[PDB]
RNA sequence: GGAAGUCGGAAUCCGCUAAGGACUGUGUAACAACUCACCUGCCGAAUGUACUAGCCCUGAAAAUGGAUGGCGCUCAAGCGU
RNA sequence: GUCCCUACUGAUGAACUCGUCGCAAUGGUAAUUCAGCUUAGUACGAGAGGAACCGCUGAUUCAGAUAAUUGGUUUUUGCGGUUGUCCGACCGGGCAGUGCCGCGAAGCUACCAUCUGCUGGAUAAUGGCUGAACGCCUCUAAGUCAGAAUCCAUGCCAG
């Protein structure tokens, strides 16, 4: 559902100030040398204990808010491994846990020391030593606390990707038109500017098709590296292409305004093909306004048709600056994703057991249409007024009365007094607004 | 308890004073600001509510209302006041001729054996030279005073009380120059003023009286528990209270003979309950129907005055429509509103057949 | 959003904390034991009390073991305490009964045995649609 | 919540007094002064 | 034509409204956002009435009727009965019945030609229903639910039935009724169809949080004047139904 | 303070639960001759310690417990829970083929939720302990369970009586007498061919019994009384209404039962048509008072119910029924 | 509004007068006073108490059959509002009520003959 | 309400502009500052909600 | 991946000079653009850095209402001679 | 093995001839929190979700009253029933420290019932205008605008 509910984590100096002001202001501070030594010990035992549970509640809040990578869907696990260097993430969280236990150990030791103290002065120095030792332990946490604040703000600004839902993945080279297709279909704000790496991260959009919700993921864009060495940016698109279940839309630019050769674009598609070993792959031939399919070299037609000769790969055409091809490439892909997911859902339930599943029975109860056996339709009463009636539109300047606008002119929700006699139908119109007798 | 009502002592006077009249501006029309009446009792009504935003909107609500009997006050005087660094000072009181014996009973503690000589020489200065002493004292009010008040008294013979001593009270005139309100006060002498003219229907008013006395009680009931702040025993009740924002639901005439009749129930009946108000009697005059509870016991004089400020609620701008008014017996579980429909329901009785 | 009722007029509270009231739905529970009243304040030594149309935290004492495993919200639908409505009618029911609901105001059961108080049906539309008798 | 003596609560009440409740009370005072003028002049 | 609406922040349209082929009943309260969304769909074609029944807001669960009659329980006062009589034309028969099951909208389902009643309704109520509504009366349960009005919605063109109704129960109910019947949900998976949506022969008003697939089956079962959905769309857009409600 | 807990803190053990187990062992000796011990809820350093002393040392001591207690040395202690099937298979892999000779369970739920939620959660955990005990026990084995006094304890006593041979409610010394902390022991495991599913099911065990006959004599012979219905309503029977013909009231053998339970005696003609109904209407008896009482049975008193019973005896004298 | 009649004794129950008891089967009982309600809860029969109107009808102390008592009834089919009908209805009940009283008086003289 | 001596006119020269002019710099600048302080967003994000009325040019009429 | 003084690591030179850092900040995806250091022109004669000494403010306070003894005192009715 | 003065809460009161109407120094002081409708499925948002000002209506706590209605209370010993005993029986009554039971007005009561709770000025944190110190600059120095449930008052209690 997101990770924006993580409370902010302060630096080392603010953590000391928060903890120490909390002890000063929420507990009494006046003690006297003339009091009993048991009262003197109890005053300083309370100060040391209070500082400990204040520290333990903020340390526990940081640990129990950041995501555990083990209890995660494995798309998100390599994403935050790429984004945050997951080895450093568990080291920084380990240093919070170690400092939490060391503060508890100091409080346990110095409460015992306060038990055997004899004077107010000795109780005062033991309180100060425990508080200063806790303060030096937080001061050593300065580097982990800066790191944990940067990841939290990045995690709060991370898009919500549902890996199990219907998904359209747009991948390809830089400057082919990956981001312009997303804005054309979804109303997601993805930067479109003509330089190499504009899309720095993963952008998500949503569309509606056949009264169903879909996801469109915009990726940064990958180069022709052999995947052993890549960018942090490029690998983020790689783990999106591998650990999600989508319909990959590979974008190729026939015209050479992308800054890369057609031979390089074909070769990347062949190299990253094993990442798409399960899902369907569609090739979208983009920027058709510049160069069409037919003025290309017939040798280059043979290779991309041999790409089509591979089993599940299909080649479609579009133009993201005229919008005359981007509409049906949305309809074609989303329809093919609709059929496969239904067929997978029907198979899970019609498995080889001889019995139809329980959860496939309910949908078949839902989809079934019950009709009368006689076939005689019941006769329908619809007046002739509505068959010529005009649809109400709020932007039309010639609308009807629409009593909510009577309310707005005459007051509001709590001021306007409705009249009920105006809808009364009587033999004489003067007989409304009458005081009808009731008791005689 | 509240520390605002801290001197929990008995009220200094039975009538109870206004203590604050509304702030006056000269641009308003001339009007009086307070009145007096006598508490009769309470009844039950049904009001057709018009409260937009309420769950009882355009529905029937049953509410408790209080009846205050209001015979017409008679104006007998005029008192002028001047501004001072020490406060406000009374400069001149001008009475009228032909003062009634009722208000004359007020200036005596033993009326039955006195010679009744009050205001006898004051009746002679109205015809001494031509009335020079009277006109001089009014011109002193016109040219020196900053606000003027009216002395008015109620009549006890119109009310069913064994008392005969009238209640005399000062009522402030607001809205005009000091010259204009003086010519009101002299013209209003010897004249009855009805509650139809002072107040109006659908108006929050301010009710001032002395509460029910309970004598010496302990801290269980005086404070409400399980120096001044320490709960100590003493007098509970007979305290002066000023209540705020009570709606006038009806102003009966007393002549109309269909006071409890509404536009929806066509029964010609009056406000007096069937058998009479318990421990009060019959209301034969103008009456004011006040929504809700109101301080003071039955038979006690009630002081009504105008609200000090302009209201900030839609409850004050609400037109009140009554469906029916209860007139059944206060003396028991009365199921009959008028005498006529009790004999219609019961049928012929033995005493009715023997008499006829 | 808490399950405090919105726009309910003042009426005489009849069921305090620690009262056994009947379960009127067909979820399987037989009685409900009130342990907390939703929306009711607590100043000092005052037992919170509920009326018709007030959801409370209840525990099933007798009934189906599955429903006995957890604490449940429950809206009171009947009350033997005589209370007053704005139409002047003082009224009371034969017993105290309620129905188990979720925090959103939707009841687990499908039908309500006996009548439903008018204030409970007017405030909770799901109880109003499963009420056979509304009075 | 807001106090009864809050500055913005007072400013809302002053807008109610001037614009809504003002002309209502001025109209009812014209009728009542007219009836008092009738009695005093008679 | 099916539109979404809300009486308040509540999505239960059928609880607060009653829609027939000649009149519409709307609960009276606060603003007229609920009223205007009905007026914007009925441009003074059939009369509309702001009504209270028994001093409560839940009008759709206490009354039941078709274009020939209107029925109200015994708790309605004479003022609400007269307000209903003056508002509606004389072609509507208004009757107040002394049935102990006072929630008539929960226990009676009716269209112009048939009626489903509660099994333990009285004989004097059943004969009055046939007389006033002018329809034939049957006693049935909708998937072992005796409050038929809450869990089943019906017009002369089709009906929407509780989702967990068995296929065998759908065939015998549709044959007895003469209209196509499809099980489905309203208001994001709620089983209370009658309390969630109101339907007549040419339009339907449902809750706001009903889903896009759920609004498609309301368009399909209840036909339109445009003739887009005749009820056979379900076997054509089965793929949407399969993925959405699996 | 507790004298047995103070004895443990001085010299004895970690807690007073070990004193509870030696009291059960003193009451009945089973730890002396057994070989395999399995504790479904290991008490911290107390129950495993007395298991280490009396039994042969280091002989299949399974210490599964959901609470992360300190691991007792020479006792195979697991910090995982017991209800999951994966933990059951983990138990299976650790015992190889040696099933447990004695099974022990400590029922310690979150007590405090009005003593009814806590009693069921204790009873549900006790039935879950019985499921694993019935899965793994030798013919003639011993089972030790902690239970709370309730109506579920009566059902738990019955299911141990049906499945085992020797049943004993211990209630020993060193036990908390303030609460309902009661030990039970089951011996004589019958070794059935198949474990019955609905016998171990918590729904069938904790299903409420059939309701007894309501005091119809109290509702008829003195209906001005009290004891209002604090329990709920029966399955079905909604709308709270019941009516039959007056002939079925006459023809029945229990006139008190029909009068108390039912709302109205009807004189409406059945569609087939009863000549007994038409004869009963046309009698010189049942005039006015009987017809008024038959319309509203729920508002009647002693004299009205008595007059109905004398009326049906007179019609049976007319009609010829034996009594 | 409507003047209700007491279930126990039949005197007119006006608004805010008495109490109303609702039973689990759907039936409401309106009472005019506490005396009527308390006698109902202890399950006494109003046909036997001599102050109730059920006894008087059962014992023949007021007559039930005649044309004027048939003319008043509870109406469940509303009529359209008509000012001429409502004014002429009011003159009818003035005539109806005085005809009843002059027939009530003859009925009482016949019993006392 | 403006100070006595400052006149406010709607600019029929550019979009969404008012002119506060007068003889007293104290009166003109204070009345301009009153408009800014009365249109100020509360309990929102300053970096995103940029709505308001702001002083653009200060100078002389002549 | 991109890194042009300004995400980083290390060096930090020369010319033209009146002077201008292989750059002090703003800014760009990188540039661009602005700005600082430094320099020249105009106005004008005294400035400005660090300390020291007095007087004054802060340099920590709980809990019935109260104390330069009180009123009160400000080119003193306070401080130094 | 160490019923009295005063304080407080109430009530009277001599002298000013008795009263009637008043003024107000001084002392006290009071309201509090939540929800719902509209704004609005709006601004904002990829989605999931999701406000606020103005306006309207209720509720919790506190405070001050009140008894039309509902419930409770019964020495109304008001009416009726009934146990023991007695006045010879009937009628009418007595005793059982008010025998018992039912209803029971009036009165007292109950957030177990109902009603009512009000507006000006000056400030603190802070945001500004003009403008020196200091030829830039500056909310402060002289001058000055706004702003908290705060402060002082009015409303309210005593006199
Ligand atoms: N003529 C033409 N130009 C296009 C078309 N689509 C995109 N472009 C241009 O080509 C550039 C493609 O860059 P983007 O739109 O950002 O797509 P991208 O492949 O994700 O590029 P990056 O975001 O930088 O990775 C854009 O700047 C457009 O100006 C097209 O359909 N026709
Ligand atoms: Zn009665």
């Amino acid at each position: 559902t997101g990770w924006k509910d993580i409370p902010p984590v302060p630096t080392a100096q603010e953590f000391i100030d928060i903890v120490l002001s909390r002890t000063q202001r929420r507990l009494p501070t006046q003690i006297r040398p003339g009091f009993k030594i048991s009262r003197i010990r109890a005053f300083y035992t309370r100060k040391v204990k209070f500082t400990q549970e204040t520290c333990s509640e903020k340390f526990g809040a940081i640990i129990s808010s950041f995501p555990v990578l083990s209890d995660q869907h494995p798309f998100h696990r390599d994403l935050m491994n790429i984004l945050y260097d997951a080895d450093h993430f568990k080291v920084a969280l380990g240093q919070i846990s170690t400092a939490k236990n060391l503060i508890e150990t100091i409080s346990r030791d110095y409460v015992r020391l306060l038990k055997y103290a004899q004077s107010l002065y000795q109780c005062k120095q033991l309180k100060r030593a425990a508080l200063g030792r806790m303060a030096t332990l937080i001061k050593r946490l300065k580097d982990p606390l800066i790191y944990l604040d940067q990841v939290r703000q990045h995690l709060a600004r991370l898009p919500d990707i549902n890996p199990t839902t219907r998904t359209l993945l747009v991948a390809g080279f830089p400057n082919v038109g990956k981001s312009s297709f997303v804005r054309s279909v979804t109303r997601a704000d993805t930067p479109v500017e003509p330089y190499a790496f504009t899309t720095k991260s993963l952008f998500v959009g949503h569309l509606d098709y056949k009264y169903l919700r879909y996801q469109v993921i915009d990726t940064p864009g990958i180069l022709d590296h052999p995947l052993e060495e890549m960018n942090t940016i490029e690998m983020q698109s790689v783990t999106a292409l591998a650990h999600l279940r989508a319909a990959v839309l590979y974008f190729m630019d026939i015209s050479e305004q992308c800054g890369f050769s057609l031979k390089a674009q074909i070769n990347l598609f062949k190299s990253i093909k094993p990442l798409f070993a399960n899902k369907m792959v569609f090739i979208v031939l983009n920027k058709m306004d510049i160069k069409k399919f037919e003025e290309l070299d017939p040798e280059m037609q043979q290779e991309i048709n041999d790409l089509t000769k591979s089993g599940e790969v299909e080649i479609l055409r579009a133009s993201c600056a005229t919008q005359e091809g981007v509409q049906e490439v949305k309809n074609h892909v989303c329809e093919r994703l609709l059929v496969e997911r239904v067929s997978q859902k029907l198979k899970a339930g019609t498995h080889s057991n001889g019995n139809i599943g329980t959860r496939l029975q309910e949908v078949m109860a839902r989809i079934h249409v019950a009709t009368p056996m006689d076939g005689t339709t019941r006769e329908t009463f619809i007046p002739e007024a509505v068959k010529n009636l005009k649809k109400y539109d709020k932007n039309d300047p010639n609308r009807r009365v629409l009593a909510r606008d009577i309310e707005e002119a005459n007051g509001g929700a709590g001021v306007f007094n409705v009249d009920l006699r105006k809808d009364w139908i009587l033999e004489n119109p003067e007989w409304k607004y009458d005081k009808i007798p009731e008791i005689f | 308890g509240s520390l605002a009502f801290l001197p929990r002592k008995r009220a200094a006077r039975h009538r109870g004073r206004v203590k604050s009249f509304p702030k006056d501006d000269p641009k308003k029309p001339v009007h009086l600001t307070a009145a007096m009446g006598y508490k009769a009792g309470m009844t039950t009504i049904v009001r057709d509510l018009d409260r937009p935003g309420a769950k009882a909107h355009k529905k029937e609500v049953v509410e408790a209302v209080t009846i205050i009997d209001c015979p017409p006050m008679v104006v007998v005087g005029l008192v002028g006041y001047i501004e001072t660094p020490r406060g406000l000072r009374s400069l001149t009181t001008v009475w009228a001729e032909h003062l009634s014996d009722e208000v004359k009973r007020r200036f005596y503690k033993n009326w039955y054996k006195s010679k009744k000589k009050a205001f006898t020489k004051y009746a002679k200065k109205y015809a001494e030279n031509n009335g020079a002493s009277i006109t001089r004292e009014l011109e002193r009010i016109k040219k020196y005073c900053t606000v003027v008040r009216v002395l008015a008294h109620t009549q006890i013979r119109k009310t069913p009380l064994k008392q005969k001593k009238a209640h005399l009270m000062e009522i402030q005139i607001n809205g005009g120059s000091v010259a204009d309100k003086v010519e009101f006060g002299r013209s209003l002498f010897e004249k009855p003023v009805t509650i139809d003219t002072i107040f109006e229907k659908d108006e929050m008013i301010d009710v001032i009286a002395v509460t029910k006395g309970h004598g010496f009680v302990g801290v269980t009931a005086r404070w409400g528990t399980k120096q001044w702040t320490v709960a100590r025993a003493g007098q509970m009740g007979y305290h002066h209270r000023t209540s705020v924002n009570h709606k006038i639901y009806r102003i009966g005439k007393g002549d109309d003979e269909a006071n409890a009749s509404t536009e929806t129930d066509l029964t010609k009946k009056k406000i007096t309950p069937m058998g009479g108000f318990v421990r009060y009697g019959e209301v034969n005059n103008d009456y004011v129907m006040i929504k809700g509870s109101v301080p003071g016991v039955k038979k006690r004089i009630m002081t009504l005055r105008k609200s000090l400020f302009t209201h900030t609620s839609r409850k004050a701008l609400e037109k009140v429509e009554l469906k029916w008014i209860d007139t059944s017996s206060e003396f028991g579980h009365g199921a009959f509103q008028t005498a006529a429909e009790k004999k219609q329901f019961m049928g012929t009785l033995k005493k009715d057949l023997q008499t006829s | 959003k808490r399950g405090a009722p919105g726009g309910k007029l003042k009426m005489t509270l009849g069921l305090p904390v620690g009262a056994i009231m009947n379960c009127a739905d067909n979820s399987g529970a037989r009685n409900l034991y009130i342990i907390a009243v939703k929306g009711a304040g607590a100043r000092l030594n005052r037992l919170p009390a509920g009326g018709v149309g007030d959801m409370v935290m209840a525990t099933v004492k007798k009934g189906k073991p599955e429903l006995r495993k957890k604490v449940h919200p429950a809206v009171i639908v009947r009350q033997a305490k005589p209370w007053k409505r704005f139409d002047g009618v003082f009224l009371y029911f034969e017993d105290n009964a309620g129905v188990i609901v979720n925090p959103k105001g939707e009841m687990k059961g499908s039908a309500i045995t006996g009548p439903v108080g008018k204030e409970a049906a007017e405030l909770w539309p799901r109880i109003a649609s499963n009420a056979g008798v509304v009075m | 919540a807001k106090s009864a003596r809050a500055s913005r609560i007072k400013e809302n009440h002053q807008r109610f007094k001037k614009n809504i409740a003002g002309p209502v009370e001025a109209a009812r005072l014209e009728r009542l002064s007219a009836k008092l003028m009738a009695i005093a002049q008679a | 034509m099916a539109v979404r609406a809300q009486f308040e922040n509540s999505n239960e349209v059928g609880v607060f409204a009653t829609l027939t082929n000649s009149y519409c009943l709307v609960a009276l309260g606060a603003s007229e956002n609920f009223y205007s969304v009905f007026e914007a769909e009925l441009q003074d074609v059939i009369p509309i009435c702001r009504t209270t029944i028994a001093g409560t807001r839940i009008i759709g669960r206490l009354t039941a009727g078709n274009r020939k009659g209107l029925l109200v329980p015994t708790t309605t006062t004479d003022q609400e009965l007269q307000h209903l009589r003056n508002s509606l034309p004389d072609d509507i028969r208004i009757q107040r019945i002394e049935e102990r099951l006072s929630a008539l909208g929960n226990v009676i389902v009716c269209n112009d030609h048939t009626a489903l009643i509660h099994p333990d309704l009285e004989r004097e109520t059943e004969e009055i229903i046939a007389d006033v509504l002018g329809v034939e009366v049957f006693r049935q349960t909708i998937a072992d639910h005796v409050l038929v009005g809450s869990y089943m919605a019906l017009s002369n063109q089709g009906g929407l039935v509780h989702p967990k109704t068995s296929i065998q129960d759908q065939d015998e109910l549709s044959s007895l009724l003469g209209v196509p019947l499809v099980a489905g949900s309203v208001n994001r998976g709620s089983n209370v169809i009658g309390g969630g949506m109101v339907v007549n022969d040419w339009l339907a008003v449902t809750g706001l949080d009903t889903t896009a697939p759920e609004l498609s089956v309301i368009e399909s079962v209840f036909r339109l004047g445009e003739g887009a959905g005749p009820g056979a769309i379900n076997t054509s857009m089965k793929n949407t139904i399969v993925e959405s409600f699996y | 303070l507790d004298k047995w807990y103070k004895l443990a803190k001085e010299k004895g053990y970690r807690a007073r639960a070990a004193f509870k187990l030696i009291q059960l062992n003193k009451k009945y000796g089973f730890l002396e001759k057994a070989k395999v011990v399995l504790d479904l809820c290991a008490a911290p350093g107390s129950w495993c310690q007395v298991c280490a002393e009396t039994m042969p040392k280091d002989s299949l001591i399974i210490g599964v417990d959901l609470a992360p207690i300190k691991p007792i040395p020479k006792v195979i202690t697991f910090q995982s829970d017991i209800t999951t099937e994966k933990c059951r298979a983990t138990i299976r892999s650790h015992l190889k083929t040696w099933k447990a000779d004695v099974v022990l369970h400590d029922g310690a739920p979150n007590v405090g939720t009005a003593w009814v939620q806590d009693s069921y959660n204790q009873a549900e955990l006790a039935l879950h302990s019985l499921k694993l005990a019935t899965e793994f026990l030798i013919e003639g084995g011993t089972f030790v369970t902690k239970v709370f006094r309730s109506k579920d304890y009566n059902k738990l006593l019955w299911v141990c009586n049906q499945l085992f041979t020797k049943v004993e409610a211990t209630k020993p010394p060193s036990s908390r007498n303030v609460s309902a902390e009661i030990f039970v022991v089951c011996r004589g495991f019958k070794a059935p061919k198949r474990i019955d599913p609905r016998l171990l099911d918590p729904r069938s065990i904790f299903e409420d019994l059939a309701d007894p006959a309501p005091n119809n004599e109290a509702r008829v012979y003195n209906p001005e009384q009290k004891k209002r219905k604090r329990e709920g309503y029966e399955e079905g029977d909604y709308t709270q209404y019941k009516e039959t013909s007056a002939i079925e009231f006459i023809n029945t053998t229990d006139p008190i039962a029909i009068l108390a339970n039912y709302n109205k005696l009807s004189f409406e003609q059945p569609p087939n048509g009863d000549v007994a109904l038409a004869a009963l209407e046309k009698l010189p008896e049942t005039t006015k008072e009987i017809r008024a009482c038959c319309d509203d049975l729920k508002v009647l008193g002693k004299k009205d119910f008595r007059l109905l019973l004398k009326w049906r005896l007179r019609v049976r004298e007319i009609f010829g029924l034996p009594s | 509004m409507r003047i209700e009649n007491c279930f126990f004794c039949g005197r007119p129950a006006w608004p805010s007068k008495g109490i109303t008891f609702m039973r689990n089967d759907g039936k409401a009982f309106r009472f005019c006073r506490s005396k009527c309600h308390k006698n109902f809860k202890m399950k006494r029969n109003p046909r036997k108490l001599k102050w109730t109107k059920a006894y008087r009808k059962n014992a023949g102390k007021e007559m039930v059959v005649d044309s004027t008592l048939q003319f008043a009834a509870r109406r469940n089919v509303p009529v359209r509002y008509n000012r001429e009908l409502w004014q002429k209805t009011l003159k009818a009940m003035e005539r109806i009520s005085e005809i009843r009283a002059r027939r009530e008086r003859v009925f009482y003289k016949k019993r006392m003959a | 309400v403006m100070a006595p001596g400052v006149e406010v006119e709607i600019s029929k020269a550019q979009k969404d502009e008012l002119i506060l002019s007068g003889n007293s710099l104290e009166a003109v600048s204070q009345s301009a500052a009153d408009i800014q302080q009365i249109c100020k967003v509360r309990n929102k994000d300053i970096r995103k909600f940029l709505d308001g009325i702001y002083v653009s040019e200060k100078g002389n009429i002549v």
